[PDB]
């Protein structure tokens, strides 16, 4: 699915967002936990600690109705900035 | 003055006999999101930020 | 031999192994939902054998749990061509009696389907053998347990009762007492 | 839920049976804890059809035993239902195929089907 060449070499902020979002819920439901799994150790906040990311190893694609699947690893672009 | 002023609701579910989630009053005191507030709600600009306010709203 | 069935249901990943061993926690999944019961027709707690592939696993919106999807082969005892097995009779009753053959549980005989002269005697609730060859009233009397070679017809899943029927009285052979 | 296609199966009977054997064998191994709660009836299923299985004559030996009654069936116009039949009993003795069983006698005019019947006596109790 190498139709990913309409995208700035960002994300948007919206996406970054929610990813964030689901991967609070991901380390909020048992663990896929990642490079330190609570160095960061802290009481109730869920959010606040993976955050702390900066690898992100996960996939999210964007589309659009009259178009094919713009794929994009978290990895292989830039970041918020 | 804030003491006569003082309001706040735990949840709120959508009930059976008319129902209606804890509009206003007779429920409890709180918020009521009526047509200017949801207008504001829904006008934000995040998918799923207005994805969460759905799935929040009354009961799901 | 013993057919493969394609199936597509909803798979729930729990996230308590998103990164952990994926094919065979798939499998238990596959296992979770298809109990002997109730599920589809034709299916009861039974697994598969071969992958074909999988397709998109979702996670949510923003939810939780996953929406993994099914493409697999899923082992059924279908009714075939009236495979030939051993029958057990599995109990008594004065419409019918029952049978295990290892497909289903219930398997409903009627009189007639016994020894055209073997009746079902309700005074004692047994099935005797009045085996009426050789001239001889024969009574064979064995009760719940009667020794049969069973090959069955069908399948059911929707009525209030897995019930079966396997059709006895070969012609070619006789003697249902051991066919 | 759904299905989609409810007969895709043509394989090895005996080998059907011993890879039921190592289901019932597998599934038992799920005895730990965490899965405990969950799912168990595949150990009672598995465990019925092996008892079922061991009332049959069919055990004892391996599918090659499929191999010699498909190739010794299909290869003179036996449809697949009848060397179907004489794998899910695996006959105990060769006059078994032609008078203890049935319709296994004249798709071979009763001559090749004699090769069939001594490897069903050397292998098959």
């Amino acid at each position: 699915a190498n139709q990913k060449r309409i995208t700035t070499p960002y994300m948007t902020k919206y996406e970054r967002a929610r990813v964030l979002g689901t991967r609070a819920l991901q380390i909020a439901m048992c663990a896929p936990v990642m490079v330190e799994l609570e160095g960061e150790t802290d009481p109730l906040l869920i959010a606040m600690k993976e955050l702390k990311a900066r690898k992100i190893p996960i996939i999210i694609r964007r589309y659009l109705p009259d178009g094919s699947y713009e794929d994009w690893g978290v990895d292989e672009l830039i970041i918020t900035d | 003055m804030v003491l006569d002023k003082m309001h706040a609701r735990a949840r709120g579910p959508r009930a059976v006999l008319t129902r209606q989630p804890t509009e206003g009053r007779s429920r409890d005191g709180g918020l009521r999101l009526g047509e200017m507030e949801r207008d504001c709600l829904i006008g934000y600009g995040a998918s799923m930020l207005l994805l969460e306010r759905l799935m929040i709203s009354s009961d799901a | 031999m013993f057919v493969l069935v394609e199936m597509v249901d909803t798979v729930r990943i729990p996230p308590w192994q998103f990164e952990r061993k994926l094919n065979d926690s798939i499998a238990e999944e596959l296992n979770k939902k298809l109990a002997n019961k109730v599920v589809y027709n034709v299916g009861l707690c039974i697994c598969l054998f071969d992958i074909t592939k999988l397709e998109d696993a979702y996670v949510f919106p923003g939810d939780g749990a996953s929406h993994t999807k099914v493409h697999f082969r899923c082992v059924v005892f279908h009714p075939f061509l009236d495979e030939i097995l051993i029958g057990k009779i599995k109990g008594c009753s004065p419409e019918g009696v029952h049978v295990s053959l290892g497909f289903f549980d219930d398997i409903l005989i009627p009189p007639e389907s016994l020894q055209q002269p073997a009746k079902f005697d309700e005074a004692e609730q047994v099935w005797v053998w009045e085996y009426e060859t050789e001239e001889g009233a024969h009574d064979l009397y064995m009760d719940t347990g009667e020794e049969i070679r069973f090959r069955v017809v069908d399948e059911s899943f929707v009525d209030t009762s897995y019930t079966l029927v396997g059709s006895i009285s070969e012609p070619g052979l006789g003697l249902l007492s051991w066919w | 839920m759904e299905v989609k296609d409810a007969n895709s199966a043509l394989l090895s009977n005996y080998e059907v049976f011993q890879l039921l054997t190592d289901l019932k064998e597998q599934r038992k191994e799920s005895g730990k804890n965490k899965h405990s709660s969950g799912q168990q009836n595949l150990n009672t299923i598995t465990y019925e059809t092996l008892k079922y299985i061991s009332k049959t004559p069919c055990r004892h030996q391996s599918p090659e035993i499929v191999r010699e009654f498909l190739t010794a069936l299909k290869s003179h116009k036996l449809t697949k239902a009848e060397k179907l039949q004489l794998l899910n009993h695996r006959p105990v003795t060769a006059v078994e195929i032609q008078l203890m069983v049935e319709e296994s006698e004249e798709r071979l005019t009763e001559e090749q089907i004699e090769a069939l019947l001594h490897t069903v006596t050397s292998i098959l109790p």
